[PDB]
């Protein structure tokens, strides 16, 4: 009867665009066009296998100032989204070093996906140059899929809030994983 | 033979809508054909009303103002509209069709046909109470779409439409679909997406490119309409006006801080109502209204108290969704927090008064939300719940430091 | 408070009808109360029609021409009429009630109530096709009843009624019931049954006795009415006129030979239509028409050809009933036989012509009946069938000897 | 679905009032009031256990002129009604001597009832006198029930077409026996 409300907690470093993509998707607005909110967290209704689902996206701060409080929101979680930007090697690193350790400490059996962000920046000349001067290149899907299977993530998905590419699919998969 | 020709076009449109899964547009096509046959037959004295009898189903019927046409044909068309509207999941409109045929069946003593239509009506009203409770009816989502580039779009250049999309089609889906469609037929390097939701001045477009602007909209209703349209279905049917909200600042623009943040609400009027015989309809007229940063603040706060209230007022409460909203009001991690509005505007234009009012209900609402959550939590939270309670107390204290009041 | 008082009486009548199992009379009581509340509320401007809206259900409604009365009360009364008419098995009339409430439920968005009434309507029309096929609906049988004996009946003396009895109540049952009823309250030796169906001249009654005359009647319809009332239900509802056929001879009278046999057809008109709020209704007016022996002969022959035809024209034929009727036309053992009419009238007033006509269809009809029976018989008959064939041949031969014709 | 048509064959001596009572019952007319018919046989719809039933009453001649043809109508019979007048000792006799022998010859397993007729004549002074002068009295129910159980009749029923007493019941029982 009444529609069911999936709990999805979103974690990752603080400048990988994670909140931006949560707001863009749930408001159906391009990243530059939404009215800023002083509130946290987002709800969106999505259709999967012909059926509607309310997706509750719980946003978290990726900063250390919040290591204590953040895990409080972890009980009752149906699925985790672990975000890093594909043009930020430190982001990717923190998936391995901080993020999946943290969520699997607290929720050993709750599924999670690896979410690659800002994929439209793989094409940005300036971004590629900045990475080059440190002998780095943007993360590829291949290398992200690997980390996903090695870490035991249900799968890897990636998107650009900017171009909207892959955005819908990311949350389609999050719901599929919770079910 | 215009009536016959119009029917041929409408029948052909409907088939395409059916293959595409746009069953409301097929259904309107059935209704328009039925309306035109009824108009014809009423004039012949064979049936007691034409076109206008169908206006309750769709105001667009006005557009429609042989022995290929007779009572039997009208009857079969009525039956088709009923099944068409069933398939389009617009159950509430089936009786409007069946009222027109019931007296004919009675006059002919056709009791098996009467039995059949009443069975449909019973099932229709059962579906209505069912989906009114479960929210599993998804009648569609809407977008403003406008194309730019004389060289590419010919006559379509500058034209704005409202597009009605299936189910819960999100911006990411329609925008990528149209980008593909035209990228394919012009070359990916000659097609640009305009993300800016504001009016685009053609004078700053590159003639070398085809541009596409897509913006999500929702049905718009004034106060009088909100009172006449008392259900979700009535706010999803026969809709002509759409709205979206766009950020701006005076130093132009879009996204700024709370102290500088404006919002423009744009209302767009389509030339016809949805649903119609087509799934995209030209914009006829539009206008807008700007709000102040303090007005924006007032606006967002209210939508939050109403939100927390609705969640609490429920027969059965949805805990997760209650938690999502409650946590995001009292335990804010990422964004500025509700207090940022209080600091920016309530620290010692006298509609400052009203922002104060709203903040009064907000603290009470969060209060109610906490009480409710206390009875739903299964211990494994409890700490979580404790923190939010602590956060809520802290927050109340500060708003007093500012409003010099209880709370 | 007359409206309130009338309702009180009608409600009280209905309860009694319910205990007695006279559910059509209870139902009319609900309709009359509902009609009076509707009349009141229409005058107040609260409802859009009173009394006359219910005239289609019953012409007797004309007889009915607080904040105890309001829309909610009217609605509950409408719902009661619907269930009342369901229980009375007058399914065809439920929609007439529900048309009056449907717009109210729509206006209130009461979709669960709409679902409920449409479910009832669907079931109602299903029952209609069902009982139209099975004949298992028995709406009642009718009798003229008249009492005589000033000393016994006081004011009831000489008064004629039509009584509507339950189900298939036969003459033997009602006559014995009334004989008992009054035998008990006057003494068996002071109560006499008048069997004679003719007008009773009081002057030849014994003042010492209470007399009761009971005569079976059926609903009567002229040609125009037979055309407007196209179903058995329409010939069983809203009926004011009743008829019976009585034998007489000129030498007075009743039962004689075919050559002397007359028939009087008496049509009686009740002051109200059935069904009504009472199960017995005063006779208002009456008249009669006499037929000749040749007219009687013509009359009986026709009813026999029509009978054999109906039996043969059936989708599925009822063999036994076909045999009963066929045997009784061609293999007559006890009564005079169809030929007695031919001898008495067709042996060499020129409506003799018409009796000839009828006899032409009769031989063909028996012919068809034989053909049909041939395909239904399971051998163990066959001899039986052979005889009837032989009888039929013989009979045809004689009618030629008489009509000097083929056949 | 369609209503079912019970076959009931009626036999007995020719002056016991049998046709009279068939016509009276099926036309709902007192014996003196019905329009005479030149046709034989009668159909009537009766309600039993809340359900309607069409009862086909096949009349027969009780005379010997008809011994040959009469039994032709016996195949397919669901129930027999064997009639005698209770003020006619010869009638009663013929039940034993002619009627049940005949019907059970042809339909050994089809039920039949004994029907007593003209019961209003037990009270007629003249009829009782006529019987008295031959040292006879009208048959009583007791004596009729006996014959019924001895002959293997389902039961004995009796009636007066004149007063209508017992008439309905006779055909209620005939239908009950056929079922």
């Amino acid at each position: 009867s009444h529609m069911q409300t999936i709990k999805c907690v979103v974690v990752g470093d603080g400048a990988v665009g994670k909140t931006c993509l949560l707001i863009s998707y749930t408001t159906n607005k391009f990243p530059s066009e939404y009215v800023p909110t002083v509130f946290d967290n987002y709800a969106v209704t999505v259709m999967i296998g012909g059926e509607p689902y309310t997706l509750g996206l719980f946003d978290t701060a990726g900063q250390e100032d919040y290591d204590r409080l953040r895990p409080l929101s972890y009980p009752q979680t149906d699925v985790f989204l672990v975000c890093f930007s594909v043009v930020s090697p430190s982001s990717f690193e923190n998936v391995k070093e901080k993020w999946v350790p943290e969520i699997t400490h607290h929720c050993p059996k709750t599924p999670f996906l690896l979410v690659g962000t800002q994929i439209d920046l793989r094409d940005d000349p300036s971004t590629i140059e900045k990475l080059a001067k440190n002998k780095q290149k943007p993360i590829t899907p291949e290398t992200a899929e690997k980390l996903a299977r090695d870490l035991k993530a249900v799968k890897y998905v990636e998107c650009s809030a900017l171009t909207q590419k892959g955005l819908k699919n990311v949350f389609d998969e999050a719901i599929l994983a919770a079910l | 033979s215009t009536p016959e020709l119009r029917k041929t076009w409408l029948d052909s449109m409907a088939r395409i809508h059916v293959k595409n899964g746009d069953l409301s547009e097929a259904a309107m096509c059935y209704v328009h054909v039925t309306a035109l046959v009824a108009e014809y037959l009423t004039r012949k004295g064979v049936f007691r009303q034409g076109c206008t009898a169908f206006r309750v189903i769709t105001p667009n019927i006005d557009e429609e103002a042989d022995v290929h046409f007779n009572e039997d044909v009208l009857m079969e068309l009525l039956e088709q509209c009923a099944d068409g509207l069933w398939k389009a999941e617009r159950y509430e409109l089936i009786a409007d069709i069946y009222k027109l045929i019931i007296p004919i069946y009675e006059k002919r003593r056709d009791f098996e046909r009467l039995a059949h239509l009443y069975d449909t009506l019973h099932r229709a009203y059962s579906k209505v109470t069912e989906v009114m409770h479960s929210g599993r009816r998804l009648l569609g989502t809407y977008f403003r779409v406008a194309f730019f580039g004389q060289g590419f779009f010919e006559d379509e250049d500058g034209k704005e439409y409202i597009y009605k999309e299936p189910k819960l089609t999100p911006l990411s889906e329609i925008s990528q679909r149209l980008l593909k469609l035209y990228s394919d037929k012009f070359g990916s390097e000659n097609v640009k997406m305009i993300q800016d939701s504001g009016k685009v001045n053609p004078k700053d477009l590159d003639s070398k490119y085809a541009y596409i602007q897509v913006t999500h909209v929702i049905p718009f209703f004034d106060e009088k309409e909100l009172q006449e349209r008392k259900t979700e279905f009535e706010r999803s049917h026969n809709i002509r006006r759409f709205m979206f909200e766009m950020p701006f600042t005076q130093t132009g623009k879009r996204q700024g801080g709370v102290e500088e943040q404006c919002k423009r609400r744009t209302i767009l009027t389509a030339i016809h109502c949805f649903p119609y015989v087509k799934k995209r309809i030209p914009v006829m007229y539009q206008h807008h209204t700007d709000l102040n940063p303090i007005e924006v603040a007032i606006d967002e706060m209210s939508k939050k108290v109403a939100e927390l209230r609705q969640l609490c007022s429920s027969a059965e409460v949805d805990m997760i969704k209650l938690q999502l909203k409650l946590q995001g009001s009292v335990s804010v991690q990422v964004n500025a927090g509700p207090l940022a509005y209080a600091r920016a505007f309530l620290d010692d234009d006298n509609k400052v008064k009203l922002l104060k009012e709203v903040f009064r209900q907000f603290v009470e609402a969060c209060g109610q939300a906490l009480a409710v959550n206390e009875r739903l939590i299964k211990e494994d939270q409890l700490e979580y719940q404790e923190e939010m309670k602590a956060n809520y107390r802290e927050m109340a204290k500060e708003l007093s430091e500012i409003m010099h009041e209880q709370l």
